[PDB]
């Protein structure tokens, strides 16, 4: 209880403003005029482009 | 208005003449019918909910 201990902090938002930093998901090629569940920077959802 | 009519125990008015006159009535007899899809409105593209 009294050796040291190095912390990290971190702090981001999420879904509400153009994104830099994301994961390791391989993109695809788009399709339009289609239903399909999609996934643009982390949102989700099915419907026609 | 005001009309101070006065009350006469051994006199009678009686019409000479008359019109003929034509009035509105407008009366609403029925009102809109509408279905509701239980889901796509509490859900929607979303086989979890
Ligand atoms: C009743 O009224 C009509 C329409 O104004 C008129 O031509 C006619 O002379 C009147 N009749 C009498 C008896 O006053």
């Amino acid at each position: 209880g009294f050796q040291p201990y190095r912390v990290v902090v971190l702090s981001f938002e999420l879904l509400n403003a153009p994104a830099t930093v994301c994961g390791p998901k391989q993109s695809t090629e788009l399709v339009k005029n289609k239903c399909v569940n999609f996934n643009f920077n982390g949102l989700t959802g099915t419907g026609v482009l | 208005d005001n009309q101070d009519i006065v009350y006469s125990n051994n006199t009678i008015a009686i019409p000479m003449n008359f019109s003929i006159s034509v009035t509105t009535e407008v009366l609403p007899v029925s009102m809109t019918k509408t279905s509701v899809d239980c889901n796509m409105y509490i859900c929607g593209d979303s086989t979890e909910c």
